[PDB]
């Protein structure tokens, strides 16, 4: 717990870390979105609950 | 002439578009990354609070 | 019934399971994290990448990124037109 | 006339976007979207 | 050489562009410039699994985020001095209207196949009534095609 | 930044193409037969 924080106060990148970087810091990202895509669907159960599709505007 | 009237106008079309759409995306733009930048913010101070 | 030890039996489970998985994929997660912002990787130059990391980078991101296409598709017409017409 | 000039030169890009956006446009927002979730979770 | 190809270039020059160009490093915070596919995708997907709602949803969805982009993109050539979509003639909405009323009625023949005959009469008209129905039914296919084509 | 993921458009979108290949048969014909041009 205390390095993981060690790597927390100051080690996590939200601005400036690759996207598909994620897919190598979690190995089921790459698999299961290749996964969630490939049988067909293009959705997920609240891929954005804490984000906003937006109109145009 | 047949290719005058256009090209002068696509400024002026240009220059209305500035006059509100340019501050318009502008807001639009900021909105959305002010939301996505509160929502990754939320998820990292309490996934902390979570280790903690 | 008698002695045993009631604490000791922290060996057969871990607190927390559902913690516990929280707390790995925090691991996995932190760990393999960018120490600050690592790998932008944003400059590029290569006849057309030269206008790419420059008028489609966000820096400005305003009405005239787009407008340059509009622009360079004019130059390109007028000529159409004089071979043209 | 100018029937065999536009016709298939025109639906190439139709038929060629099926396996360039797929692959290309919507995976980066599917991969975004997917590991922005991953992070929620 | 060809004005056909010159034509078709923009589209082929701006399709990978816009989203291998226009991020910066394909990075997952949404650029201010990437705001713009940020909001259409969304709102594009909101309809995509809404209008096609069903096991329906998945299966064309993304053709739907491919074709959507073809036509808007081909006319946007519309405000320049010399401006052209396609060169005034345009032949293009033809391909795309009756091939796809065509991909219609296989969807109602490859996958539905015979039971095609039991689609046309949305509510009721029975064998006293069903050609009537039916003769409206084949002008709203056909005219599906010239209502999204020209 | 970009990858090629696996799009099944093949088993998928494969009617659309067929009418559209049939379609663009019937125009090639056309554009000998019906148009005559």
């Amino acid at each position: 717990l205390q390095s993981t924080l060690d790597n927390i106060q100051s080690a996590r990148p939200f601005d400036e870390l690759t996207v598909d970087d994620l897919t190598k810091i979690k190995p089921e990202i790459d698999a299961k979105v290749e996964e969630m895509v490939k049988k067909g669907k293009w959705d997920v159960p609240g891929y954005k609950d804490r984000f906003g599709n937006l109109n145009v505007m | 002439n047949d290719e005058s009237i256009l090209l002068l106008t696509f400024l002026g079309f240009t220059g209305l578009v500035a006059k509100y759409l340019a501050p318009a995306y502008k807001d639009f733009a900021d909105a959305r990354m002010k939301k996505v930048s509160d929502v990754l913010n939320a998820s990292r101070n309490k996934h902390v609070e979570a280790v903690k | 019934v008698s002695t045993l030890i009631p604490p000791k039996v922290v060996s057969s489970k871990n607190i927390g399971s559902a913690p516990n998985a929280k707390r790995i994929a925090n691991v996995v997660h932190f760990y393999k994290s960018l120490p600050q912002g690592p790998a932008p990787a944003i400059k590029a130059n290569t006849r057309l990448a030269r206008y790419k990391a420059k008028y489609f980078d966000g820096d400005n991101a305003s009405g005239k990124p787009l407008w340059h296409f509009a622009l360079g598709i004019i130059a390109f017409g007028y000529s159409m037109e004089y071979y043209f017409h | 006339f100018y029937f065999m000039n536009q016709l298939t030169y025109g639906f190439l890009l139709m038929i060629t976007l099926l396996i360039l956006f797929s692959q290309f446009f919507l995976p980066m927002i599917l991969r975004l979207y997917v590991s922005r979730l991953f992070i929620s979770k | 050489l060809t004005t056909f190809s010159l034509y078709t270039i923009i589209v082929l020059l701006v399709i990978t562009s816009l989203y291998t160009l226009t991020n910066n490093n394909n990075k997952i915070i949404g650029s201010r410039w990437l705001i713009s596919q940020e909001a259409i995708y969304d709102t594009i997907m909101n309809m995509t699994k809404g209008q096609i709602g069903g096991k329906n949803w998945g299966l064309y969805f993304p053709m739907i985020f491919t074709l959507f982009m073809f036509i808007f993109i081909a006319n946007l050539i519309s405000m320049i001095p010399y401006s052209f979509a396609l060169s005034a003639h345009l032949v293009f909405i033809i391909s795309l209207s009756i091939v796809i009323w065509l991909g219609n009625t296989i969807l109602g023949l490859y996958k539905h196949g015979w039971v095609f005959f039991s689609l046309f009469v949305p509510a009721g008209t029975p064998l006293p009534l069903v050609p009537l129905l039916v003769i409206i039914e084949t002008l709203s296919y056909f005219a599906r095609a010239i209502s999204l084509g020209l | 930044m970009l990858k090629r993921f696996p799009t099944p458009i093949l088993k998928v979108y494969w009617p659309f193409f067929v009418a559209g290949a049939a379609v663009y048969y019937g125009m090639s014909k056309a554009a000998d037969l019906s148009s005559n041009t």
